[PDB]
């Protein structure tokens, strides 16, 4: 029964976690675009990279 | 006045330079405004790239 509860809840948890990772990856990509155009510096890019990690 | 650039008794034309009143403070605040343009045009172009 604990194995069945884990099967039932980890699909929802892992899909929420993949959406977490997709959101943080898109945030890092926008911070990289903001850096490459030239508005913010490289420290904020490294902070976004650590959040994605 | 630094120069007088018209011959007296001549057919002058609309848009011809006559005198030269010494530009010192006018070149000064022209450069002071040109610096603001050189910064804020960079701001406008960076944000026009980033809105897309």
């Amino acid at each position: 029964a604990d194995g069945l509860a884990a099967r039932g809840t980890f699909t929802e948890q892992l899909q929420a976690q993949r959406d977490l990772v997709k959101a943080s990856d898109e945030y890092y990509q926008l911070a990289d675009k903001r850096y490459r155009t030239g508005v913010d510096n490289y420290l904020t890019l490294l902070d976004a990279q650590r959040s994605l990690f | 006045i630094l120069k007088r650039l018209f011959k007296e008794g001549s057919d002058v034309k609309a848009g011809q330079q006559l005198y030269q009143i010494d530009p010192a403070t006018y070149e000064a605040d022209y450069q002071s405004a040109q610096a603001n343009l050189a910064s804020t045009q960079e701001q406008a172009q960076r944000y026009k790239l980033l809105v897309a």
